[PDB]
């Protein structure tokens, strides 16, 4: 019983920070999507 | 006879299980 | 113009409770069913209530009494089964009401198991012809599934719908087009309508709208049918005090109407005008927009007395009569006059001129 | 010159700060033109003050707190937890009157806040902006539900007490260990993702965990909902007992 509830909040911890990975990711992604945005408008602006 | 727990002494025995612990 | 005909107010039921939705029934027209939640002030009486009016008799006292002890966020009338009244309930069970029965606790309610719904159901409707029907329940889990009238014991199909990343879509109102069975269009707390399939290869969620930026309030399709089709067309309410004229095709918003200055808690077109629909507000007015008039301004506009908070709306079938409950447990019906609600020949060309225009 | 005639005729008819941006808003090729723009500005003093009032009014709606407002008690109809439901009906009424302000630039064009005019109303704007904030809202309750520290454990049942009419002795009815706020958690988190708040990551756990239990959850009080509606018709007939 102890090895299972053991194995359970291995699981758990795991799923969470699985989640958290997985923010972190998408975060870092809309910087970057948001940055080339800026980018282009810059070149756009230097052109103008 | 063997009789089923009524609800209400069944829940006084696990009653009586949880308060000791 | 707008005429007060007829309210409804039951003092021992329908005091201190939300109408939580509304429904006319096809066979008997002059049938109102309204939904009401849980009343705070009597925690002992039963949470949901289900009570059916009727419009022939002047008598003021409630038709039909049901009651239930999960909170109904929906109903509706059964179609192809007169004798029956489904609804939706806080907890996820969907309950049935015979007439016939002088029980008035459900006769039926399915199981709340993985396999049935799991949350509050907030939209049922049963679609289908005279031949098959299909009971159709959403909840604001996004698992969406269908039943049959005769057994609620287990769900006909069951599904839960996505859009893209596996993420699940809150469902907080749903509609059909006129004559369509297997796709759907759904408008979720997102602010994103999704036109969906029930069942075939593209079962699910078909597209997104980017649209609303708050919850949907309602989404409600074209009911008119004549001679140029606008089933294609739906109209979406919102928190965000906007009410977005949006078709199936374009992606994005062919129009937007912001007069209300409040949240707009309901929209719905006319059955018989193809232009003309109307919505509801929470500061207390209804106001109805003829496109075809005007794209601008409301058609005509109406206040309930001490501007109760106007929760849903239902229009009749003959398009002479809107009924309306507010957050009192008070049922406002108002008639429409002749040259609103009646459509002239050319109205129809009129909306299609007008949508080109936009 | 024909035109400014219809500039008379447009807004003797509309005394509302909406209806005159719908009829100015028609006029969408002549901004280009600074002749409609010095007959714009013959109004433009006017539509200053009405808008003002519209602010005026918004602010007015702000200044019945939420809980008072029928907002509160149809998002408590429409499942919208009440921290979650405050935080939508300001950001509402933050959009909305970034909505006017931008009737504004369309009115008076670009630069307008180099106006005198213009500075008023910009600072009146402002203010209201402000109080209108939401990430003070937030900050508090992910505050307080750390202090509360939500999260169900105990056991998979915990039996409660209740008071039977009819009884003498206090009924034991079995319970799926659980408390009403750990549902208000679930829907308050998935709520906030959505609005844009990063939410702690402990209390993003415990509230999807409660999510994930709840269908477990619900799937036991049937179990016991079902033992118990089974047991009162051994009550009601003692012979199959």
């Amino acid at each position: 019983e102890h090895l299972e509830q053991e194995k359970h909040e291995l699981r758990r911890r795991f799923e969470n920070r699985e989640g958290e990975w997985e923010g972190r990711v998408s975060e870092l992604e809309t910087d970057v999507k948001q940055l080339q945005d800026e980018l282009e408008r810059q070149q756009l602006h230097l052109r103008e | 006879e063997l009789a089923a727990e009524d609800e209400q002494v069944f829940l006084m025995k696990q009653q009586s299980l949880l308060a000791k612990q | 113009k707008l005429s007060l005909n007829r309210q409804f107010f039951d003092e021992r039921w329908s005091k201190h409770r939300v109408v939580s939705c509304l429904d006319w029934s096809s066979q008997y027209p002059e049938l109102l069913v309204a939904s009401y939640n849980n009343n705070e002030d009597a925690p002992h009486e039963p949470d949901g209530v289900a009570l059916v009016w009727n419009m022939k008799y002047k008598k003021t006292t409630p038709e039909y009494v049901f009651h239930c002890q999960s909170a109904v966020m929906s109903a509706t009338f059964a179609k192809f089964h007169p004798n029956l009244v489904v609804g939706g309930t806080y907890s996820g069970q969907i309950v049935l009401w015979d007439n016939r029965s002088n029980k008035r606790t459900p006769v039926q309610r399915t199981p709340l198991s993985a396999a049935a719904h799991t949350h509050p159901v907030y939209c049922v409707n049963v679609v289908g012809t005279q031949n098959a029907h299909n009971l159709i329940s959403i909840s604001t889990d996004g698992k969406i599934c269908s039943w049959s009238l005769d057994m609620l014991s287990h769900p006909q199909d069951s599904m839960e719908l996505v859009h893209k990343q596996s993420k699940a879509v809150a469902v907080t109102s749903m509609s059909f087009p006129v004559g369509d069975v297997n796709n759907f269009v759904v408008g979720s707390e997102e602010g994103s309508v999704y036109t969906a399939c029930r069942h075939g290869s593209k079962a699910g969620i078909s597209e997104m709208f980017e649209g609303h930026q708050g919850p949907i309030t309602g989404i409600h399709c074209h009911a008119a049918v004549g001679a140029v089709d606008f089933s294609h067309l739906f109209v979406t309410s919102s928190f965000d005090w906007t009410v977005k004229l949006w078709t199936t095709k374009n992606n994005k918003p062919l129009y937007s109407f912001e007069d209300n200055a409040d949240y707009v808690y309901d929209v719905m077109w006319s059955p018989t005008h193809p232009a003309l629909f109307a919505c509801v507000d929470g500061m207390g007015r209804l106001d109805l927009w003829n496109l075809n008039n005007d794209t601008e301004v409301p058609t005509a506009s109406i206040s309930v007395e001490g501007n109760p908070a106007l929760n849903r709306v239902r229009w009749t079938h003959s398009g002479r009569e809107i009924a309306v409950g507010d957050s009192e447990g008070q049922i406002v019906i108002y008639d429409v006059g002749e040259q609103i609600a009646v459509p002239r020949n050319d109205e129809w060309a009129r909306f299609g001129r007008t949508l080109a225009e936009i | 010159t024909r035109i400014t005639a219809r500039l008379r005729d447009q807004l003797g008819t509309a005394k509302n700060a909406n209806e005159m941006f719908r009829i100015f808003s028609r006029f969408n090729a002549l901004f280009v033109r600074p002749h409609i723009r010095g007959a714009i500005r013959e109004y433009q003093t006017q539509l200053i003050q009405r808008v003002k009032d519209d602010i005026e009014s918004l602010h007015d709606k702000f200044k019945v707190q939420y809980p008072q407002s029928q907002a509160c008690k149809m998002s408590h109809v429409r499942d919208l937890p009440p921290v979650s439901g405050s935080i939508i009906w300001a950001k509402q009424i933050d959009r909305q009157l970034t909505a006017y302000m931008k009737r504004v630039e369309d009115v008076l064009g670009k630069g307008w806040e180099n106006h005198v005019e213009g500075q008023k109303l910009k600072q009146d704007g402002d203010s209201f902006r402000m109080k209108l904030n939401t990430q003070e809202i937030f900050d508090d309750w992910a505050r307080k539900v750390q202090q509360r520290n939500l999260g169900v454990s105990g056991r998979i049942f915990t039996i409660e007490s209740t008071r039977v009419r009819g009884r003498t002795g206090n009924v034991l009815k079995l319970k799926v260990n659980f408390l009403p706020e750990i549902i208000t958690l679930s829907k308050e988190v998935r709520n906030l993702k959505w609005l844009g708040f990063r939410v702690p990551l402990a209390i993003v756990n415990k509230a999807h965990q409660a999510n994930q239990l709840y269908p477990f959850a619900i799937s036991l009080i049937e179990s016991v909902r079902t033992y118990e509606r089974t047991c009162e018709k051994v009550e009601e007939r003692n012979t199959i007992s």
